């Protein structure tokens, strides 16, 4: 299995970007395996 | 070695398993994308240098270089590089992951798994973290995952 990289663009902000998505506030915990889980 | 955002590909055919950022001669991606495997770039080889499973991050060729952070108030842009699609910018106001160790910005954006490692940018164009480690609320929400420089 060969893993390889290919350039896809510059890192730049775009003034005319599509805008979407909400802004949830979530209580979470991060375990030793790097997994986030919800907390109540 | 050029600065930029890159697809991470694997080989019958090829498949995109993730994305990463080249900055200052160092390649940055998420641990779960490569598991630290060596990467080919043209005729050269990139070897892992630093990584951490709990942060879900890995750097190649040198130490982690990205250090900007979300300001907690402003919209940001996910520079998504989905499989088979041109790099594109998606602007959003992050929500927040509240943890016992402090708050982390989070983006409620759900792109294909091969987009993991795509950079999240502030208005100045600095990378404030990478996309692809998160939680489900049925929508996925990604932490804005940043390392330490």
């Amino acid at each position: 299995v060969d893993m390889y990289i290919e350039r896809a663009g510059d890192i730049t902000w775009e003034k005319d970007a599509e805008v979407t998505g909400n802004s949830p506030r979530l209580d979470v915990a991060l375990d030793e395996s790097g997994d986030f889980s919800l907390v109540e | 070695t050029t600065d930029g955002v890159y697809r991470v590909m694997t080989r019958l055919g090829s498949t995109q398993v993730g994305v990463g950022v080249m900055q200052e001669g160092v390649f940055h991606t998420m641990w779960h994308v490569t598991k630290g495997a060596a990467l080919r770039s043209g005729e050269g080889r990139l070897d892992p240098y630093w990584g951490d499973v709990k942060q879900d991050l890995v750097s190649y060729c040198g130490p982690w270089k990205l250090d900007a952070a979300w300001d907690g108030l402003s919209e940001v842009q996910l520079l998504a590089v989905p499989p088979g699609e041109r790099a594109k910018n998606i602007q959003t106001l992050p929500g927040i992951f509240k943890t016992k160790d402090g708050d982390i910005g989070a983006v409620a954006l759900d792109y294909p798994a091969g987009t993991s490692g795509s950079p999240i940018l502030d208005k100045s164009g600095r990378v404030i973290g990478l996309y692809g480690n998160g939680v489900v609320i049925g929508s996925y929400v990604s932490a804005i995952t940043q390392g330490k420089r």
